Formats: structure tokens, C-alpha cells, sequence
């Protein structure tokens, strides 16, 4: 697995909610900071995002502040799902792409 | 990572049915029946199931507690949920231990 095409050119993706249901407690809760930070940091949006008045252009890379903003947007209750380009959905053959991968950590 | 059959394996519906608990004081069997279908599930009286009688179930939904066999839900729910449960569990143990890492890897 090597990054070959910078863009494979696919449309596919996976959304990752910030809410992991607590068992025996029923009621849904926000995934604690490190959890979300470990999934959305260094990512690339698969589709446009609207909430809290600011707009996230499709294809915008995410950083600490970005993921934190999404966290706040979730807490306010404007968003739950998080469309992103996953290494899975990646159509780059015998390897991966940039947009599907992310930040070089 | 080796997709090996779980020891504590838990049963999962193969369709979207309705639940029917049946216990003859021998085997606690829980039927899952659709409108044009049906199938029961042989279950031991020990392990407690997650679905209360009369309830509605979803494809590949867990009926009982414990780990889900990868190939089992693969041919049931779909590949999407497969990837999900796989990584989710790996991160379960890793995050539990107190070691954070990006999901990409
Ligand atoms: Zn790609």
C-alpha cells in the first residue's frame, strides 16, 4: 500500500457519528475528546457541511481546531454524522490516495 | 485482525423480522419471523438475549450478548457495518488500555 494517485476520483465515503450510546444507561452521549480527535484529525470531507453559520467546503482538510469546531457543532445539536473519505472507499488500486488518506501525522 | 470465530459467540438475525420468545423450560429459543419468512434460533437458557418479546429487529442485529462473528454479519448486514465493528472493537481495546491512535491505520 503506497500513495500513488493523489486523487483516485471516487465519490464514496463513510460517516462517523460523535455519539456512542451508553449501555444500561440508554441515553446517547458525545464521544469523549480523544476519541473524535482520533477519527477526524487529518481528514478530508467527502461532502459539504452546514451548521452554526460557518460552512465547510467539500475537500477541506481538518486540523485540531476543525475537529473541535465539529465537536461544538455536535454539542449544539446541529450535526451528528461526519462525511469523510476513508482509506476503504479509496479507488486507488494497489495503494491509496491523498484525499482518502489525510494529514501525514 | 484474523477474523477468527469468537469464543462467546452471539446470535444475529439474518433478516428484518419480528421477535418471538419461546421457552419450553429446555432450550430458550427465540424466533425471528418476517411477513413472508421465518426462522428460529436455538439458544441456551444461560446467555441472556438483548431483544424483548414482540420487538422489531434489523438485519444482522444482535439477539444475544457477546462478540459477533465477522463472516456471519458480513453475509448478513453488509461489508459496511463489517469494517465498522472490526475497527470499533480494535479501538475498543486500544483506547481502553489508554493508547490513542488514528483510525486510518
Ligand atoms: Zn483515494
Amino acid at each position: 500500500i503506497v500513495v500513488r494517485e493523489a486523487d483516485c476520483g471516487t465519490t464514496n465515503y463513510i460517516s462517523v457519528p460523535l455519539f456512542q450510546m451508553d449501555e444500561v444507561t440508554r441515553t446517547l452521549r458525545l464521544r469523549k475528546r480523544s476519541d473524535i480527535e482520533s477519527g477526524l484529525y487529518g481528514r478530508v470531507l467527502a461532502r459539504e457541511v452546514e451548521a452554526l453559520g460557518r460552512r465547510l467546503e467539500e475537500g477541506r482538510y481538518l486540523s485540531l481546531e476543525d475537529v473541535h469546531f465539529l465537536i461544538k457543532a455536535a454539542e449544539a445539536g446541529e450535526v451528528r454524522e461526519v462525511p469523510v473519505r476513508s482509506p476503504l472507499t479509496c479507488q486507488t488500486r494497489y495503494g491509496v490516495c491523498q484525499k482518502c488518506y489525510g494529514y501525514d501525522l | 485482525f484474523e477474523a477468527r470465530r469468537p469464543k462467546a459467540k452471539a446470535v444475529i438475525s439474518e433478516i428484518d423480522g419480528v421477535v418471538r420468545i419461546e421457552e419450553g423450560e429446555d432450550r430458550l429459543s427465540v424466533f425471528v419471523e418476517s411477513e413472508g419468512f421465518s426462522k428460529e434460533y436455538k439458544l441456551p437458557k444461560d446467555a441472556r438475549l438483548l431483544v424483548k418479546d414482540g420487538d422489531y429487529v434489523e438485519a444482522g442485529q444482535p439477539l444475544t450478548r457477546g462478540a459477533i462473528d465477522p463472516h456471519q454479519l458480513l453475509e448478513a448486514k453488509g461489508p459496511e457495518a463489517v469494517e465498522r465493528y472490526l475497527v470499533d472493537e480494535i479501538q475498543k481495546v486500544y483506547r481502553a488500555q489508554g493508547v490513542k491512535l488514528h483510525d486510518k491505520h
